[PDB]
RNA sequence: GAUGGAGGUAGAGCACUGUUUGGACUAGUUCAGAUAAACUCCGAAUGCCAUUCAUUUAU
RNA sequence: GGCGGUCGCCUCCUAAAAGGUAACGGAGGCGCCCAAAGGUUCCCUCAGAAUGGUUGGAAAUCAUUCGAAGAGUGUAAAGGC
RNA sequence: UGUGGUGGCGAUAGCGAGAAGGAUACACCUGUUCCCAUGCCGAACACAGAAGUUAAGCUUCUUAGCGCCGAUUGUAGUGAAGGGUUUCCCUUUGUGAGAGUAGGACGUCGCCACGC
């Protein structure tokens, strides 16, 4: 006789790429709730936040000025 | 009362144009200032960071006239400059100020004299 | 009060889109101007009676 | 009884103290301490059968300083119920002490009353204890 | 028109001199004038707001703004956006000859004569008037009035300390104490 | 083993939200002291993802 | 075992700083809504507090000065802005 | 050199207090005829100007009250390896904070224009 018991299915968020690995274009970096980290150079943005390369290139996780974080992608 | 200072609210606003135009070695940075009594013009690239050209409005030698006719002169003055320089292919920056009144007449003029917006 | 619909061609008629609207906001029929594949062209579609 | 106005969830979980005070380890308002050298849980009723013992035996008063708040609830289940459903209802208030924290603070009085009233307010509480005074900084009176 | 003169001919000198300014750019002015109106009635009465706009307008050639809830409150029957007051700004010469018609033809209108508190002054040198109804005016008629209702206006400057815009406001008219 | 990285737990802290003890004060803010599973200005050990890297080994 | 409750989907804590992780463990939501509350171009900056002001009061609406966010974000909570 | 403009770097670059300055430039200031504007207002934005002034912005310089950047050694925790009652506590070996401090700090690097 409890009215809790309910819970969703986990969503596997996180990095899926690690610094510097060499990726090619159009693969995942990173996937989130809102921007937590940046996109940056060779990088896009989907529609629910996913971070994904552009072009072929080794991935660097950097900082974004004084309280936020950066991925870049680039080719050799 | 305090009336705020027009530079710093076209600054707010020059920022926010800024985080689409830039300027690279093959489309450099068609750039504005507006004062007073005056309009200026550089040409920029923003890697190396850096000026390629320039003209002033009332500095060297323009006048004959003092409406917006000064405007015009300058953008004329600066499409051959860059000309001289190899340039065809800016990008034209606002300032903040609007696409209006006497930048406009120094952007038409830009078009007019070998710069490809 | 929201009811799915669809949208129909006024040159060639034929029923290329499927969409939404609320009927007692919107009584009257929807109107918009989409390409019609069938001949390959921006067209004035309207809501089937 | 002490009591938290408003809380803000019902149950919660207990553990787990693994002793060493957090906190309040020196005498702050008053002369004289009482520093508990167990770790235990002290509830409302312990705290006020202590304030009450150690309060009595001081005619004219003074003054005592209460620094330890229960914080976290109890709950239970009944006799004659198996186990199985949530948690049980909650019945107390309670606070988690760790070996170091002094507990109460006595001014305005000589030794022999603040030491008789702090020997009395521990045989209310199930830790070993000690008495402490305020011992050697750049001011103490 | 009728005080640019009088500024530059008798004030300036005067508040120059008397603070011992540096710089006549330092000499206070009057920036604005700000008409309101708190109606409050378009609650019950919708042609109520018609009314307080219709007084407000013959006063000045101009028409008055509305000002509407910006929240909503139960004590008063009230949503947001409920249209309640109008309010009009008055710049350049609407003021000179604002303050002209105030000075020397209307406000005398009103017995009883109090002038204007010196409790009012925001402590930072704008000064608010006070109005109970509107028959104190000349564009106002006799008939066409149905309620006892006024307006509140105030009058800013570009003043530091209050005494600054107490003599930059009494050398110009409005009868204090 | 070396190098880079993602992440908020064990601490402990009171900037934010709850819970809380003394004192000064006043409108008619302050000085101190605590506390947390769904608090965080902070933040390990280890584990995890990589590398035209190294040494042993046999998957 | 019966009686009571529950049965798909979303958000948090449990969960041991990657991901994953039970219980008739602790807390909440969904079965839609919007023809603009969608696209794009220009422009803008919040909540409060203190001071004055006629109706008007603590609190409707005006004016100034402090104010990094103490607001808002169609709808639950977290992460974002 | 001085000033205008436009850029990099985590505010060590900021806030407050204080002084000074108009050479050109930057500003405030003056007007609404004409391009444009106010859900009222040439306030703003737009344009035409050049009487007036360094008072305000701006620039330079002094100041460590507020923020910011902070070591060292000591603790709390915890990899491995062991011992007592096992609620909890302890000994070796490796790692090591948050607080609290000594110190830093009133920016630094670059392009263009004009004037000396
Ligand atoms: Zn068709």
């Amino acid at each position: 006789s409890t009215s809790n018991g309910r819970d969703s299915e986990s969503k596997r968020l996180g990095a899926k790429s690690a610094d510097g690995q060499t990726v090619t274009g159009g693969s995942i970096l990173y996937r989130q709730r809102g921007t937590k980290i940046y996109p940056g150079v060779n990088v896009g943005i989907g529609g629910d936040d996913t971070l994904f390369a552009k072009v072929d290139g080794v991935v660097r996780f950097e900082r974004k000025g004084r309280d936020k974080k950066q991925v870049s992608v680039y080719p050799v | 009362i305090t009336k705020p200072d027009k530079n710093k609210t076209r600054q707010k606003r020059h920022r926010r144009v800024r985080n689409k135009i830039s300027g690279t070695a093959e489309c450099p940075r068609l750039n504005i200032f507006r004062s007073n009594k005056n309009i200026y013009a550089q040409v920029i690239d923003d890697v190396a960071g850096v000026t390629l050209a320039s003209a002033s409005a009332l500095d060297k030698e323009i006048s004959g006239g003092t409406k917006t006719e000064t405007a015009a002169a300058v953008g004329k003055l600066v499409a051959e400059r860059a000309a001289e320089k190899g340039i065809k292919k800016v990008v034209f920056d606002r300032g903040g100020y609007l696409y209006h009144g006497r930048v406009q007449a120094l952007a038409e003029a830009a078009r007019e004299n070998g710069l490809e917006f | 009060m929201r009811v799915n619909i669809t949208l129909e061609c006024t040159s060639c008629k034929e029923r290329n889109y499927l969409t939404n609207k609320n009927k007692r906001n919107n009584p009257d029929r929807l109107e918009k101007q989409k390409y019609c594949p069938r001949e390959r062209k921006v067209t004035l579609h309207r809501e089937t009676k | 009884m002490l009591v938290p106005k408003r809380v803000k969830h019902r149950r919660e979980f207990r553990g787990k103290m693994r002793g060493e005070a957090k906190g309040g380890k020196e005498v702050a308002f008053g002369e004289w301490g009482l520093q508990a050298t167990e770790s235990h849980w002290i509830t409302n009723r312990q705290i006020e059968a202590a304030r009450i013992a150690m309060t009595r035996y001081m005619k004219r008063g003074g003054k005592v300083w209460i620094k330890i708040f229960p914080h976290k609830s109890y709950t239970s289940k009944a006799i004659g119920v198996r186990m199985g459903k949530g948690k049980g209802a909650p019945e107390g208030w309670v606070s988690p002490v760790k070996r170091g924290k002094i507990m109460f603070e006595i001014a305005g009085v000589p030794e022999e009353v603040a030491r008789e009233a702090l020997r009395l307010a521990s045989h209310k509480l199930p830790v070993k204890t000690k008495i402490v005074k305020r011992e050697e900084m750049g001011g103490e009176s | 028109n009728r005080l640019k003169e009088k500024y530059i001919k008798e004030v300036t000198p005067s508040l120059v001199e008397k603070f011992n300014y540096s710089s006549v750019m330092q000499t206070p002015k009057v920036d604005k004038i700000v008409i309101n109106m708190g109606v409050g009635d378009a609650v019950s009465n919708a042609k109520n707001l018609d009314k307080a706009v219709e007084e407000l307008a013959l006063i000045t050639g101009q028409k008055p703004l509305i000002t509407k809830a910006k929240k909503s409150i139960a004590g008063f029957r009230l949503r947001e956006g409920m249209p309640i007051g109008a309010k009009v700004t008055l710049r350049g010469e609407r003021m000179y000859e604002f303050l002209d018609k105030l000075v020397t033809v209307s406000l005398p209108r009103v017995r009883d004569f109090h002038g204007v508190s010196k409790k009012a002054f925001d402590g930072r040198g704008n000064y608010t008037l006070g109005i109970k109804e509107q028959l104190i005016f000349p564009e106002v008629d006799y008939d066409l009035v149905d309620k006892v209702r006024g307006m509140d206006i105030v009058i800013v400057t570009t003043a530091n300390t209050d005494e600054e815009s107490r003599e930059l406001l009494a050398q110009l008219g409005m009868p204090f104490q």
